[PDB]
């Protein structure tokens, strides 16, 4: 039996040498062209256990985000243990292209093909594939953007969901459009909208699963954040190279009893906490123009209180729980 | 453990090496 | 309910402040007095997962056995990363002695008392301890010395069993003694005995053990380390203060179908070791004159075995890392903080 294993993946991307865009710019140099030639071997009566949240692609995939944010998005300052850096922080084009992860000769990666897989356990459609599909490298909090749908069903996963300091990992199986714009002519005042009906059906959805999963008996609230970075406290993003910090209490304040778009507001921020490493950076102040991206939510990092009520709340930070909202069905092993 | 070290040596004796804690085992 | 939690857990032991003996000595200024009122308290119809082979108790207990050999056994000279120390290196008094690891305020140490726990899943005979039982730290590969055995039955252990690579804990349920020693008046000879049909007969229930996890149709063998450091090749072990490489071929050549009433292993006392606290090599001093002797219960074992059919299942002794020696004696145990 093929073991799991450590080894040096390789990345591919349709990303172009004459794109300016920093995303484009790293795969480029980083990565190989997207696999011209693809194939999925099903692997016939072979069942093969999973665990999405002990899987070094994960951390491959983690290194090499930071290290694109590293060589792409310099800020004019940053402080890390007190010790400061400055330097030239030019504005730069970003916009997140699909990254697929690829196994070197002498390993192969194993996906589960299993409906509402919940990411670890055993896994009995099971098969190899030469890459991964294309993942766009969303940094963001509280919500999960551009990424893969639920294919039958909404799935929520955890780690341990009877331990309330595990995230949990939303995905959706209906995208919700959600548009963010600074506008053309505060340079600093932006706003999301999104659909108000849309947004209160997935709630109910989820809320349907979380109760499935913590009791028909238990009544499920969302609320707000309980505080902490500005980071975590609202959805946070980049769209076209500005920090967005966007209000989500509209987003997250919702009980089973009870306009027509939601409009989140938003601030552009030069001053962040770092998500690659402990630290402060400060970037220059915003592009002029209209700054704008339209996204597909997909999914949600969700914390519980615990303690006949569950109370939720929009999670996030770490971003290892982003890559694996798109890695949970794939797993390297070594071919012997 | 130096695993490289260890692969080295335990090459050398027709098997793969490995870490147990800082020492080198062979395979 | 109450969550494991990473704490600073102090240790308690009977060290005497007037015996120069080292464990002793770094006791006496790192260790409080062993628990003069222990308290085990049975809770009532809880069902705790345990998970033996991730515990930050062995973490914690390893950095503490690092420090203690760290500030007692210097060596003469030490290579670590190209880079040379030379210091004095002065022979001690080395014995070790039962330390207890206790919980903090905030804190509670688990127990699992249920027979034949395997060491991880749930455990449905839980109790509190402020303390873990007195556990020696004794350093040495291939054979666990002066542990705790098993209640009823040998047990082996494995963080999975079906992964080769994955080491397994033997923990013996009967001590076999033996016997290492340096004679009075070549100096780094030595050896070790022990009984001949003790060992047969351990071996033999272990080979029982074995193959209740893998399948009654596989035969057992057991065969010598197939290489590597001497340190993981030989059972080695400190008797005295000196460091001890005992030939272990005898103890680990066996099949089911089979004179002499003592087993004699050669063992050297050597200068040069590799260490196992850090990844680097250490010099130490000749050995000192006089009978150098350790009379060990060898009270467990690590071993491994060779991946895959056909029909066999071979293993070999191992070790090196110590937390398993650590974890061999705290697989029973769990923090958990109180909220
Ligand atoms: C196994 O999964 C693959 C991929 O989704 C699917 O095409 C196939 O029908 C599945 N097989 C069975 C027996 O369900
Ligand atoms: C997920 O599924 C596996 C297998 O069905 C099960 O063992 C586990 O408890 C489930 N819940 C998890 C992993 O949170
Ligand atoms: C968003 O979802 C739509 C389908 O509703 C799809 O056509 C589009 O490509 C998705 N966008 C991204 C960035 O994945
Ligand atoms: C999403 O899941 C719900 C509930 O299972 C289902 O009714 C709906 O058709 C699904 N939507 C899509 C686009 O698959
Ligand atoms: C899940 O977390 C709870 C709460 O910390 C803990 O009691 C339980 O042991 C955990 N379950 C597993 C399988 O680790
Ligand atoms: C988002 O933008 C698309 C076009 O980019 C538009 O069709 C849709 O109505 C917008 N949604 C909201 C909530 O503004
Ligand atoms: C589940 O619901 C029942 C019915 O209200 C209640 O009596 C019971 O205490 C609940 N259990 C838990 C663990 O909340
Ligand atoms: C977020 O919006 C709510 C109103 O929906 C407001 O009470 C709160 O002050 C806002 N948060 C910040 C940090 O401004
Ligand atoms: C999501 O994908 C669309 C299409 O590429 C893009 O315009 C938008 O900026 C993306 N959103 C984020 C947050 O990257
Ligand atoms: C639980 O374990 C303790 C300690 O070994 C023992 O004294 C007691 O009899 C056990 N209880 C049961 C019901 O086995
Ligand atoms: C060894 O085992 C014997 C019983 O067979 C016991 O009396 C003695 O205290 C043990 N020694 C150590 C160091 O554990
Ligand atoms: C150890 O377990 C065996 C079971 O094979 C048992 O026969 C033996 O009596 C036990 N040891 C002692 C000292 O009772
Ligand atoms: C430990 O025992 C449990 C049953 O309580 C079992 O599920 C688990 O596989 C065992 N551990 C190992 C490593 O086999
Ligand atoms: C045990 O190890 C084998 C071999 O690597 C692997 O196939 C299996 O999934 C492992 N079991 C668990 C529960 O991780
Ligand atoms: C070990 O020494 C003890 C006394 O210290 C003795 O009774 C026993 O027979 C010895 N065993 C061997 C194998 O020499
Ligand atoms: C260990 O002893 C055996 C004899 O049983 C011998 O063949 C082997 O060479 C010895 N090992 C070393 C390193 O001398
Ligand atoms: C079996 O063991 C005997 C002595 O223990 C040994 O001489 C023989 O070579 C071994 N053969 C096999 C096939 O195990
Ligand atoms: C085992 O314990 C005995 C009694 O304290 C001691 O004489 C012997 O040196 C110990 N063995 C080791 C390897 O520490």
């Amino acid at each position: 039996v093929w073991k799991e294993a450590t080894t040096t993946l390789f990345c591919a991307s349709d990303a172009k040498a004459y794109d300016t865009e920093v995303h484009n710019v790293w795969a480029t140099h980083a990565c190989v062209p997207t696999d011209p030639n693809p194939q999925e071997v099903k692997l016939e009566n072979v069942t093969e256990n999973f665990n999405m949240w002990k899987n070094n692609m994960v951390e491959q995939m983690h290194e090499d985000i930071i290290s694109l944010w590293d060589q792409s998005l310099k800020p004019c300052v940053k402080l890390t243990g007190g010790s400061v850096i400055t330097q030239a922080c030019p504005k730069v084009s970003f916009e997140p292209i699909p990254i697929h992860y690829c196994a070197p000769a002498g390993f192969a990666i194993l996906k589960c093909n299993d409906k509402k897989f919940n990411g670890t356990g055993p896994c009995t459609n099971v098969s190899t594939v030469q890459c991964t599909h294309g993942i766009r490298p969303v940094v963001s909090t509280q919500l999960l953007l551009n990424g893969s749908l639920a294919e039958e069903e909404i799935v929520i996963r955890s780690e341990n969901f009877t331990n309330n300091a595990k995230t949990i990992i939303v995905q959706l199986n209906e995208s919700v459009v959600i548009n963010c714009t600074r506008p053309n002519n505060d340079i600093r005042q932006a706003h999301c909208n999104l659909s108000k009906t849309q947004w209160e059906n997935t709630l109910e959805q989820i809320a349907i699963k979380l109760k499935e999963q913590f009791g028909n008996n238990k009544t499920i609230i969302f609320n707000p954040s309980s505080g902490g970075d500005p980071e975590i406290v609202t959805h946070s993003f980049n769209c076209g190279g500005e920090f967005f910090y966007c209000n989500s209490t509209q987003l997250f304040t919702w009980n089973d009893t009870r306009g027509r778009n939601i409009t989140l507001p938003c601030r552009i921020k030069q001053i962040i906490n770092m998500w690659q490493e402990v630290g402060k950076a400060m970037y220059a102040p915003p592009i002029r123009g209209q700054i704008r991206c339209s996204s597909n939510i997909t999914g949600l990092l969700l914390t519980r209180d615990g303690g006949g009520t569950e109370i939720f709340r929009p999670g996030g930070g770490d971003m290892r729980d982003n890559w694996r909202s798109e890695l949970y069905k794939y797993k390297v092993v070594k071919i012997e | 453990x130096n695993l490289h070290f260890c692969q080295l040596r335990c090459k050398s004796l027709g098997l793969l090496g490995r870490c147990a804690x800082t020492y080198c085992a062979c395979v």
